[PDB]
């Protein structure tokens, strides 16, 4: 078939053998079926015992579709492939992505099939369909042709990319295009009518160039920062007081102008916790003080490329989460809010969480972050590809969230 | 057997073998020739020459019914040199898993790794040297064709070839199920005696069309199957009959494998308890050590006999019926579980015992052993139980409510059948009307008046932290007001433990159910 670019792992480095965390039987099956399409069209090959590799892989759904999706881990292969600079552009961040009002994300996983993979790099591919109960050791697969997934699959198909992107990129300019990983997310300001329908073209325009394409429909404009919040009372007692001289606290570590000295005044004494303290004018000024310090990030804090971008959730309750993205702590780059009353269940509302906050750092720092989940492992990966709905998987640790630190947000 | 070699190559970075034989006696050197000249005569090794470096030294030695002795080669030398292989079959299948035979055989096969060929440019790395007794005399070299017994590829290679041969089979015969484990081959069925037999013999064939030997009727092995530590027919299951000595003295090491013993029966004996055999080991000084029977100690033991005096079996799974589990707590921090499908009729059993943490309550504790469950589930029968359960819907939900970490439990329905889990105590969301505010640092004051110091050195800056609560507690009405200072204790009081290994927390936790009303509160140190 046509020519291979020639791929190879960071020097030193060997394969990735990460164990796949065991299938529901539904699950093996529908990748059964995928996978023998798959192999019938050779892309995948079934491989022998001298392969001992392995990359965990998944079954996940689709929204109004009846069609099931394999999904592969690559994050390990991801992390030990050759750096990818591209003799063309370098693939940069149109920065300005996010100030347009709509974006819509494509799925263009699929063009990466009609692209060869290096022959001495497929090995490296090995993946397992598990079986139950451990009656065999599983099938085993290698790829032949680019994995979706892979971070060297939109580096190796960069190139036949711009060239099915060219009719468009300057058929109308005025069109935003950024590509990462499998997706493809499509920005402009126009009236959301007729953005809908010039999605639509591009569709089309691909099909007919080298490729097929299937989500979200999003509008970067309306996305704020939720800044720290103070309690307005008709009314203060001393735990009123207590906590807001706390929360203060923990705030100028950030915003170092934060006074409480008035405030603490008010305080001293063993006071029974329900007094109602009648507020100083000194005291009321500090407050109106410190309110407005609290009305907008603390200045001066920088994305820097350099650096990972790290992302903690918070369990507020009835349904309700809060996270902050950051890169030094305290050095919030954003901090947001995430609702959908309570019912649902926890594990569905952070793993909607978790792709939402994915998805806007792709778009705004062209990166996607490193997770601090509020999760016991086992339940997590019971469960998380129950709902799980992108393309890509960022990396994830699981914490445990201080009771202070949690309603410091809320 | 006429079938495709699997490629083989040396780790990167090293070369082959090249060890030294060893002297070998005259005799053992006759030996060595008669079974290397019959094996060059079955293809099986070959003659080699010269400047081939390569070497891996060989012996001789015999066991049962003969004057001829077995081969043994050193492979521990090519084997570290050897590239690693995809895990011969790595995981184990539980009985429980399995789907009911009417007939099962087990088919012996052997020599099998000599059946199988050795990839081609690989053979030059297993070579090794017979020498021939007279000065300046042979000293034949050899090389393999097959593959090597105790190399370490020959395991995956032949259970990946075997999977490959067995296929057609398999796909002719869609009603018989091989389980293939190192060796041995079981091959059952739900055919009548006669037709399964007949199968039986179709497939010894199949076999030798490739070379394959087995034994027929006579030599082969019939149910009960004893493997992995279980009996296996084939319509139930149960584990190896286990014996439980009557002794006046027991070391520590005899209540060690005791204790190992009671672990592995209780996957289908339920009710086995080794709490008392347990605490006899605390604190023992030598494996040697006898320790006294316990009265409690005794009573358990003796119930534990009684239990495995009676024999029960698992049954097998029916994929046309639904899962389902039952828990229920058998003391405190302990919890039981059966796994079935019909009404008494157990597929499986188990205990669940693990502090994840230091403090937990109940519903916390619950909700881990339905974790542990489910990924059991998952990995024997590929789908997940319909729980039963001894809380209320609600004690569940209030509790994950108030919980800052994120959990999810699968359907579960109500069962009655106590001790029902219950939340013991709960602190208030907002400070109490009129109730004493004890402020914590060991001491305290009150807005009463009250006040009271301790000096602890026996201390860390955490338990005194703690025992300034305790304090507040145990002085105030049924109604307080708490606020303190320390981070730690409010993290601990704030999660609602019921049980902890630390006596000071049992202890206000004791407090924590007697008082009518408690709010506890925390404000920066200095
Ligand atoms: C996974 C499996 O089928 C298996 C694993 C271990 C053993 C000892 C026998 C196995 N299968 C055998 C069999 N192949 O007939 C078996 C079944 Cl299917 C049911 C009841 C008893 C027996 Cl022995």
């Amino acid at each position: 078939p046509i020519e291979t670019v020639p791929v190879k792992l960071k020097p030193g480095m060997d394969g990735p053998k990460v164990k796949q965390w065991p299938l529901t039987e539904e699950k093996i099956k529908a990748l059964v079926e995928i996978c023998t399409e798959m192999e019938k069209e050779g892309k995948i090959s079934k491989i022998g015992p001298e392969n001992p590799y392995n990359t965990p892989v998944f079954a996940i759904k689709k929204k109004d579709s009846t069609k099931w999706r394999k999904l592969v881990d690559f994050r390990e292969l991801n992390k030990r492939t050759q750096d990818f600079w591209e003799v063309q552009l370098g693939i940069p961040h149109p920065a300005g992505l996010k100030k347009k009002k709509s974006v819509t994300v494509l799925d263009v996983g699929d063009a990466y099939f009609s692209v060869p993979l290096d022959e001495d790099f497929r090995k490296y591919t090995a993946f397992t369909i598990p079986s139950i109960n451990n009656e065999t050791p599983g099938i085993r697969y290698q790829y032949n042709v680019l994995p979706q997934g892979w971070k060297g699959s939109p580096a190796i198909f960069q190139s036949s990319m711009t060239k099915i992107l060219e009719p468009f990129r300057k058929q109308n300019p005025d069109i935003v295009i950024y590509q990462y990983m499998d997706d493809l997310y499509v920005g402009s300001d126009l009236e959301i009518g007729q953005h809908r329908t010039k999605i639509e073209e591009l569709r089309q325009h691909l099909l007919r160039w080298g490729l097929t394409t299937p989500g979200y429909e999003l509008h970067p404009d309306k996305w704020t920062v939720q800044p720290i919040v103070l309690p307005e009372k008709d009314s203060w007692t001393v735990n009123d007081i207590q906590k807001l001289v706390g929360k203060l606290n923990w705030a100028s570590q950030i915003y170092p102008g934060i006074k409480v000295r008035q405030l603490c005044k008010l305080l001293r004494g063993t006071k029974a916790l329900t007094e109602v303290i009648p507020l100083t004018e000194e005291a009321e000024l500090e407050l109106a003080e410190n309110r407005e310090i609290l009305k907008e990030p603390v200045h001066g804090v920088y994305y820097d490329p350099s650096k990972d971008l790290i992302a903690e959730i918070q369990k507020q309750g009835q349904g309700q989460w809060t996270y902050q993205i950051y890169q030094e702590p305290f050095k919030n780059l954003k901090t947001g809010k995430y609702a959908r009353g309570a019912h649902t269940n926890d594990v569905k509302q952070l793993t909607e969480a978790v792709q939402k906050i994915t998805t806007e750092s792709i778009v705004i720092w062209g990166k996607t972050p490193k997770f601090k989940l509020p999760i016991q492992k086992e339940t997590w990966e019971t469960w998380w590809t129950e709902y799980w709905q992108a393309t890509w998987i960022p990396e994830w640790e699981f914490v445990n969230t201080p009771p202070l630190v949690k309603l410091w947000y809320q | 057997s006429p079938i495709e070699t699997v490629p083989v190559k040396l780790k990167p970075g090293m070369d082959g073998p090249k060890v030294k034989q060893w002297p070998l006696t005259e005799e053992k050197i006759k030996a060595l020739v008669e079974i290397c000249t019959e094996m060059e005569k079955e293809g099986k090794i070959s003659k080699i020459g010269p400047e081939n470096p390569y070497n891996t030294p060989v012996f001789a030695i015999k066991k049962k019914d003969s004057t001829k002795w077995r081969k043994l080669v050193d492979f521990r030398e090519l084997n570290k040199r050897t590239q690693d292989f995809w895990e011969v079959q790595l995981g184990i299948p539980h009985p429980a898993g399995l789907k009911k035979k009417k007939s099962v055989t087990v088919l012996d096969v052997g020599d099998a790794y000599f059946s199988v060929p050795l990839d081609e440019d690989f053979r030059k790395y297993t070579a090794f040297t017979i020498p021939s007794i007279n000065n300046e005399t042979p000293g034949i070299r050899y090389q393999y064709n097959v593959l090597p017994q105790g190399w370490k590829g020959s395991p995956a290679i032949f259970q990946s070839s075997m999977t490959k041969i067995l296929e057609p089979f398999r796909k002719q015969n869609p009603d018989i199920v091989i389980y293939q484990y190192m060796d041995d081959l079981y091959v059952g069925s739900d055919l009548e005696i006669g037709q399964h037999r007949t199968k039986i013999e179709e497939l010894r064939q199949h076999l030798l069309r490739w070379g394959l030997t087995t034994p027929d009727k006579k030599h082969q092995k019939e149910p009960p199957f004893l493997w992995m530590g279980y009996e296996l027919h084939p319509d139930k299951w149960t584990v190896q009959p286990i014996v439980l000595p009557e002794k006046d003295s027991w070391t520590v090491n005899d209540i060690q494998k005791l204790v190992g013993k009671l672990n592995w029966a209780s996957q289908i004996y339920p009710g086995i308890k080794v709490r008392q055999l347990c605490k006899l080991l605390r604190g023992t000084k030598a494996l040697t050590e006898v320790i006294p029977l316990t009265e409690e100690a005794e009573l358990e033991l003796a119930e534990n006999r009684e239990i495995l005096k009676e024999p029960v079996h698992g049954v097998y799974y029916d994929p046309s019926k639904d899962l389902i589990a039952e828990i229920q707590k058998q003391g405190q921090g302990q919890w039981t579980y059966q796994i079935y499908q019909e009404p008494f009729k157990n597929l499986k059993t188990g205990k669940y015992a693990r502090m994840r943490g230091a403090h937990t309550n109940d519903v916390k504790q619950l909700t881990e052993a339905v974790q542990k469950i489910t990924t059991e589930s998952i990995v024997i029968w590929g789908k997940t139980p319909k729980f039963k359960l001894p809380i209320q819907k609600e004690t569940w939900e209030t509790w994950w409510t108030e919980y800052w970490q994120a959990t999810w439990i699968p359907e579960w329905e109500f069962v009655n059948t106590p001790p029902l889990v219950k939340l013991w105590y709960q602190l208030e969301k907002e400070p109490i009307v009129g109730a004493e505010t004890f402020y914590v640092d060991a001491g305290y004051v009150t807005n009463r008046g009250r006040q009271k110091v301790v000096t602890l050195t026996d201390t860390t800056n955490q338990k005194t932290e703690l025992q300034a609560i305790y304090l507040a507690l145990q002085d105030s009405g049924l109604e307080v007001n708490i606020v303190t200072d320390s981070q730690y204790a409010l993290g601990i009081i704030q999660a609602q433990p019921d049980q902890s290994e630390s006596e000071l927390v049992n202890q206000i936790i004791e407090q924590l159910i007697k008082k009518e009303k408690v709010y506890l509160a925390w404000v920066p140190a200095h």
